[PDB]
């Protein structure tokens, strides 16, 4: 999971 | 509505009976949100930014309804410095971007 | 365009002489690319999101096409994961989010  | 950008993407929120901000945003697969208490259970996950990988709380299909506009799904809890709304709820209330 | 946002919005930009690919992120102030050796004067400068900072080199003036619309503007170049077009460039391309 990315969150940028 | 149509939101532009020079300003934070912010908005208001309904979860779990509650009123809170949140950044719209597009950077992100998932729902992140500030420390806090959701019913239900949840699971340990960690995530990644551009400043390295947290540990989260997964909460599975809650409702969250942003802008009036109904979603219910994957909220993950933990030490984001800002509530976001990413693609996994975005997508269901129909956002996209336009240029 | 239309960017739906089933998957990361990823386009190609052009910067410094090469095509990239980038994240249109609302959820960005500022732009950030991967590390790259563009010439000019730069200043440090430390950036945050999940995870915490990291330090990048900050860079102004620097023409930057996004699917053949032109900007230019402050580019951070560092560490990041992704190469990440914030609101800085966003506004200057007539970007909208719409629901």
């Amino acid at each position: 999971a990315r969150v940028l | 509505p149509q939101i532009t950008l020079w300003k934070r993407p912010l908005v208001t929120i309904r979860i779990g009976g509650q009123l809170k901000e949140a950044l719209l945003d597009t950077g992100a697969d998932d729902t992140v949100l500030e420390e806090m208490n959701l019913p239900g259970k949840w699971k340990p996950k960690m995530i990644g930014g551009i400043g390295g990988f947290i540990k989260v709380r997964q909460y599975d299909q809650i409702p969250v309804e942003i802008c009036g506009h109904k979603a219910i799904g994957t909220v993950l809890v933990g030490p984001t410095p800002v509530n976001i709304i990413g693609r996994n709820l975005l997508t269901q209330i129909g956002c996209t971007l336009n240029f």
